[PDB]
């Protein structure tokens, strides 16, 4: 029953463009399923995201496969891509965020 | 700030409201799209007539509800815009306006008719882009 | 890029026992997707629900894949299926619909 | 009179463990979902485990749990609400909406984050 990542909710993810006034609060979202139950990390613009990246940093809500930023300021604006993993393989998807 | 050709985006599923050259109103996620450019103007204020730049076809809503594009501007043009707390705007029906009845879009794209919309949800909040 | 159907919303799925106080109103939804894009119907006990199944009838709303059915009564307790199909194969989910 | 407590949120049953931890599981089958409730009401109850005899209980920072004791942070107002769903809120910290509710995977909501139009705190006793 080994199984590789897949999307649990593609219908939530087709809204790719966040288009947000600051300083609101966006939530991304990419739940999914596997066996081994998948990891999930996320990339801003192909590359790693680490707390230290913005002011307030983020956080990422393993239980609801989210990443949430709160006060977004310009700086923010970017791809967002959701990576998630299990021995098996990964399934991947990107947000494409904008400030007003 | 820049008064002109704006893309009316609805957070709702992240479309742009679109008037199609048949009458029929709707959105889209392709931003190429060349229906999806409007025109919003006054007065005022916030009473806006939303006209296709490239038809010049007006946003309006029947008495029953639903978004259609006119050719002529008119009583069923004009929408009562606020800046919510938000910072998004919505746009209520003038003509319909002591029923609530605010433009509004559904996550598939399509339309919300007025008596299904009411303050609280998703769909009646639109943000204007730049083209 | 023939493709038989898939669920494009399991996270709704999983709730399973949809128990309703009458003389409320019921939603089942099978979210999916597929090429051709496939079609849907709904079993009641294993067979064909028609309109004439109940007084008033119900609804079903391809656009959104969904079943509804307005003041729910005790004859409504039962089992609905929602088979998608097309060309390629099928797929299928049950609801148990419990009134209280 | 001892029923299941169904959460209309991801359609749980109420579930006080054995550790003392509380939250929901659809297995009908399962030995911690059937609930005794009790007065002296006008509509403040107890909610009791049969099997275990544990008490629900929330506590000052709104996570729910089971007691063996009954005492003040188990008493709860069920309101039979205009739908028609039953409500619990904490009576202690009542002035401050505290409902007794469920995620939709199963997990328990703690006060602080319910609220009156959620459907994490809508609840039908069924039957056992
Ligand atoms: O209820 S509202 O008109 O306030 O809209 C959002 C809630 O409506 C549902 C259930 O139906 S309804 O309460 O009788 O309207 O969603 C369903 O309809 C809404 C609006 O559709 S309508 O037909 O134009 O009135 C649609 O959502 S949205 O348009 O606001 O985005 C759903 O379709 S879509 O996914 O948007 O394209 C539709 O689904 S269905 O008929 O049940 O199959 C509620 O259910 S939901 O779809 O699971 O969210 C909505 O929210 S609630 O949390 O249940 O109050
Ligand atoms: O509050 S609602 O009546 O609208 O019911 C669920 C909605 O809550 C959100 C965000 O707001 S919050 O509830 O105040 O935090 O979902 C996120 O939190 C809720 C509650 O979780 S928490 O532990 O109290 O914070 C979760 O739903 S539920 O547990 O009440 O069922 C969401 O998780 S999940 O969808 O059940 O997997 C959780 O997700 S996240 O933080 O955004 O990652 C809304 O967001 S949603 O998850 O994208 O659906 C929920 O619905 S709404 O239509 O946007 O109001």
């Amino acid at each position: 029953n080994k199984r590789a990542p897949y999307w649990t909710n593609t219908e939530k993810m087709e809204k790719r463009l966040h288009a947000v006034p600051a300083a609101n609060t966006v939530k991304f979202r990419c739940p999914a399923g596997g066996n081994p139950m998948p990891t999930m990390r996320w990339l801003k613009n192909g590359k790693e995201f680490k707390q230290e990246h913005r002011i307030g940093g983020y956080k990422v809500r393993n239980q609801h496969w989210s990443l949430i930023m709160e006060s977004v300021v310009p700086s923010d604006k970017g791809n967002y891509t959701c990576v998630v993993e299990n021995e098996y393989g990964s399934i991947n998807h990107t947000y494409h965020l904008d400030v007003v | 700030n820049y008064k002109k050709p704006k893309l009316l985006y609805c957070s709702n599923g992240g479309h742009f409201l679109r008037i199609l050259p048949d009458g029929t109103v709707d959105g889209t996620r392709d931003r190429s799209d060349q229906h999806i450019q409007l025109q919003l103007s006054a007065e005022s204020v916030g009473e806006v007539y939303i006209k296709s730049t490239e038809t010049g076809q007006y946003l309006a809503m029947d008495t029953d509800g639903l978004l259609y594009g006119s050719q002529t501007p008119n009583e069923e043009c004009l929408f009562l815009e606020r800046l919510e707390e938000n910072h998004y705007n919505t746009y209520i029906s003038k003509k319909h306006a002591e029923k609530n009845w605010f433009v509004g879009l559904k996550k598939n794209g399509s339309c919300k008719r007025g008596p299904r919309t009411h303050y609280g949800q998703k769909a009646i909040l639109f943000l204007p882009l730049p083209v």
